[PDB]
């Protein structure tokens, strides 16, 4: 397509 | 209440919502959902988590970005731009607060207060939630308003860890995402290393040994807990 | 709240990732009346690309779904995804608009005669934001915009075509987002790849025009408009 342009508990 | 409003179709207003990753529409469509005052399914608690998780998130990541330019920034001592930067960081804060304030005020007056104590689960996952908001109110506090919500997160965390002992397993998706955030709560917020290793590794190991306690459906999700608590362990550790 | 403070929130907001208040920042800076500096100007268009992306974005995941559960045909289920569009096209329309306003009243207005690049850039954006209608518009509705979008890009592409290098990264932009309206909007395959085609062989014939600032905003350009050709002819 283009055109120009310690972790817890994880849900 | 919901032969007013169809609670159905406020559920699936979420589910889309959440596709086209429009949080805020998708947390306003739960709350409305908790409202109706009947208890939430399996799915419909994870739709409000997931939404509610992805708002305070958003000012969570922004906080932080800003906090950490604030502490470079004051470095060089320029006071107009030190002031510009404070301001924005408090600005991101008020919003951080009123989102968990939000949801703080739908769990005890909804959600906690709702629920049995023959339903277990619900009571662990909904304590453990009031845990994080608190826990995410503790990290940009200061002062007295900072020791008011630790506490609040410990006893929050506290009973929900007892509740989870004396009534689930030990490999019990829940009872171990509670064991990983109450020792992050250790770890980040009350600088106690020593307890946040200790909890996470008694809670890793009591998994292990019942090993034969998982199903179809708790494979998957209890061994991924299992390694992000050792992946706490094993960096905490070094 | 001066001009040098907006344009320091900007920032900030670019690094918190907060693109409301990037754009409300960087809006507030265009309505000062006086013309933007290149980092200005990159600020705005940074700000809005984001805000009506992330509506683009959501739009389209939702479009997607309509179209498979209106198969499924329930009658208010259908009723509610469709609600559900119409509440995000009317947040992207408004963007849309906002930005067109301070290209009409402001940023194209304030150019001088001699500040070409000036008005390649907002001209293009200009066709940009009619683009961003037309994907989301239909009927005459669509046929207006399409209309518009057209009607700046090709103005665009004449004063960038006289007054610019093939290898200006403007330029090349420009040619790259008009090749995207020729297959995407206007549905012209040929017209499109000539387009690119064209722009990109131009810009390698003056490769040697490359200067030290932007090469590398240029190069991509050019890596991306072949990227595309490989796509649209490949088929």
């Amino acid at each position: 397509r283009q055109s120009v342009l310690k972790v817890s508990l994880a849900p | 209440m919901g032969s007013m409003v169809d609670r159905e179709q406020l559920v699936q207003k979420a589910r889309l919502a959440e596709q086209a990753e429009r949080y805020d529409d998708m947390a306003a469509a739960m709350k409305n959902v908790t409202e109706l005052n009947e208890p939430l399914s399996n799915e419909e608690r994870n739709l409000l988590s997931v939404a509610y998780k992805n708002v305070v998130g958003a000012r969570r990541s922004s906080w932080r970005v800003i906090s950490s330019i604030e502490q470079k920034t004051s470095a060089d001592g320029n006071e107009k731009k030190i002031e510009m930067v404070r301001a924005y960081r408090e600005k991101i804060e008020k919003e951080l607060e009123a989102v968990c304030q939000d949801v703080l005020s739908l769990l005890d007056n909804y959600l906690i207060k709702n629920c049995s104590e023959t339903q277990y689960e619900s009571k662990v996952f909904y304590l453990k939630m009031k845990g994080d908001y608190y826990r995410y109110l503790a990290e940009v506090a200061t002062g007295e308003k900072r020791a008011t919500v630790v506490e609040s997160s410990e006893k929050a965390y506290s009973e929900a860890h007892e509740i989870s002992k004396e009534h689930m397993q030990p490999t019990h998706p829940i009872r171990l995402g509670l064991a990983l955030n109450y020792s992050v709560f250790y770890y980040e917020i009350q600088n106690a290393p020593e307890q946040a290793c200790h909890l996470a590794k008694t809670a890793f190991d009591d998994a292990i040994a019942e090993l034969d306690t998982l199903n179809e459906d708790s494979y998957k999700d209890s061994t991924l807990i299992m390694q992000l608590l050792r992946d706490n362990l094993t960096l905490w550790t070094s």
